[PDB]
């Protein structure tokens, strides 16, 4: 009842249903921003940050944290708990290192452009506020 | 936007060959040699009479859209403009360059 009435527009004098959206999106469009600074003395870091193998390693390094989290169980041993603590410390430290290495290349001024880009900064900031209350 | 740090509206014509080669076969050109299809297709199809190295993004995406479906012969190009101005929503004076 919504497939008919919903799309019951009869403007298809020459154009079919395929042209009902593509032409409109062509009319309403705008190129994005890539934010490419040359900056030779940090261009190496800039290239390292934005590279396919780097993200291919980031994926398998981030999923390891979740795999570590999906291991705690009831009445677990003390050594296992300490291993969990040290793994958490390693993960938060490496996240801080990657964040500080990324912000230099991508600059603070453009760091708020992407929603996920600045969200990770709060994750690192949040993961460090309670770093001293554990011990 | 891969080659453009920002929008900048227009790009140079030197990289147009690489731009058209870097598109998927369904949208761009097939794996065959571009010297036979791409070079003739880009010249034969209607393009705006802009400068040597300043072509707007809307002057290329619209051309690709026209080439993709119901491509029309030369001379009758005003029929498409009339169709957009009479069927599609308001142009907001954006088709002034797109007419050519």
């Amino acid at each position: 009842t919504f497939q008919e009435q919903g799309e019951k527009e009869y403007k298809n004098c020459e154009l079919d249903k395929n042209q009902r959206q593509c032409v409109e999106y062509a009319l309403k469009a705008r190129p994005l921003r890539r934010y490419i600074p040359k900056n030779p003395y940090q261009y190496k870091f800039w290239y390292v940050v934005n590279s396919s193998p780097f993200e291919y390693m980031m994926f398998v390094l981030i999923m390891l944290n979740t795999l570590c989290l999906a291991m705690q169980h009831y009445e677990q041993s003390k050594m296992f708990n300490d291993a969990m603590d040290i793994l958490n410390m390693v993960f938060t430290g490496v996240f801080t290192v990657e964040m500080v290495l990324k912000v230099i290349a991508f600059k603070p001024k453009g760091y708020f452009s992407d929603a996920w880009n600045t969200f990770d900064s709060l994750i690192v900031i949040g993961s460090i506020i309670d770093v001293a209350l554990s011990e | 936007s891969e080659y453009d740090p920002e929008a900048k509206g227009r790009i140079k014509h030197l990289d147009v060959v690489t731009l058209l080669r870097r598109i998927q076969p369904p949208l761009g050109f097939g794996k065959l040699c571009p010297h036979r299809v791409a070079c003739k297709r880009l010249v034969a199809m209607n393009m705006p009479l802009n400068s040597d190295g300043t072509v707007m993004f809307n002057a290329t995406l619209f051309a690709l859209v026209r080439t993709a479906l119901k491509i029309k012969t030369e001379g009758n190009l005003e029929q498409a403009n009339e169709e957009l101005r009479a069927v599609i929503k308001k142009i907001w004076k954006k088709t002034s360059m797109k007419l050519l």
